[PDB]
């Protein structure tokens, strides 16, 4: 997980995670993108370049969100592995 | 609707790749004839394509077009071409940038590793700096963008990727490309799109400079 996606430090983890990525999972948009997106809720600060870039990209997909492949997971399952993880 | 015809080229031509990747997006049914060779000099070929260049395209309706960017445009769709005049101007921008700014110094640097050229340690090193400048420009542009035009792949990304293909494969070793993380993220994303992948195959970034 990224932690609290409505806090700065969480957005910093989301940003660092997106430095070498265009999507949350893989190389095409998925439901993984939609869930983190809805959790961020509002455009990250521009200084979090990779986070904001990814935000504007997924936002361009909002009109067709449910059509995106994959299935929603718990926010903790996205991004960096949590060392202490259930399941 | 979508174009249908024959694409004459030599095998694994990065210039033909532009039109083959675009066709994957559009649904254009493009046949490749490669195994040919010096057939570009046959009289018939010359009529159809006086330039004698490849790649060259002959539609099933007799329509012929003989330059790489033009074949890719033709077998593309509105989305790749640019749906608005702004988007379409931006496509032309990156295509022309690829042709004028990337192709020559990439040629000067790469051909020697390939042996196609003659190595002039000054020219080759200046070409390096040129490429570095290009990578840098792409990197700063892509800091806020996933793709070059709009929020979808266009002829811009397709053209630039194929143009940078040989650099990334043979010469842009990790130590060299680390100064441009956004261009590399963009490059990896692009070549991993299903459409790119069906043409390029798995693309291995240069581990060690050639």
């Amino acid at each position: 997980g990224f932690g609290d996606l409505k806090s700065p430090a969480g957005l910093q983890v989301l940003n660092d995670y997106l430095a070498d990525k265009s999507y949350i999972e893989g190389y095409v948009p998925s439901q993984a993108d939609v869930a983190v997106f809805e959790a961020v809720s509002s455009p990250p600060p521009a200084d979090l370049c990779h986070a904001l870039r990814w935000y504007n990209h997924i936002k361009s997909y909002e009109k067709e969100k449910a059509s995106l492949p994959g299935v929603k997971k718990a926010l903790g399952k996205y991004g960096p592995a949590d060392v202490e993880d259930t399941t | 609707a979508m174009a249908a015809g024959t694409l004459y080229t030599y095998p694994e031509n990065w210039r033909a790749f532009k039109a083959l990747i675009a066709a994957q997006y559009s649904g254009a049914q493009v046949r490749v004839l490669s195994a040919f060779g010096q057939t570009n000099r046959t009289p018939e070929f010359l009529r159809k394509f006086p330039a004698g260049k490849v790649p060259a395209f002959e539609g099933d309706d007799g329509f012929c077009v003989f330059e790489s960017n033009a074949i890719a445009y033709y077998v593309s769709n509105e989305e790749l071409r640019g749906s608005t005049p702004e988007a379409a101007a931006q496509v032309v921008q990156w295509v022309s940038f690829a042709d004028s700014d990337i192709v020559p110094p990439a040629s000067t640097w790469v051909f020697p590793t390939l042996g196609i050229m003659h190595h002039n340690k000054q020219a080759t090193e200046n070409a390096k700096e040129e490429v570095r400048r290009i990578l840098g420009l792409l990197d700063a542009y892509l800091k806020t963008r996933t793709f070059l035009v709009g929020e979808r792949v266009t002829l811009a990304d397709i053209t630039v990727v194929c143009t940078l293909l040989w650099l990334y494969k043979q010469v842009l070793e990790p130590s060299f490309r680390q100064a441009f993380p956004n261009t590399n993220r963009w490059f990896l994303t692009c070549i991993n799109q299903p459409q790119f992948r069906a043409v390029l195959g798995e693309v291995k970034l240069c581990e060690k400079m050639a």
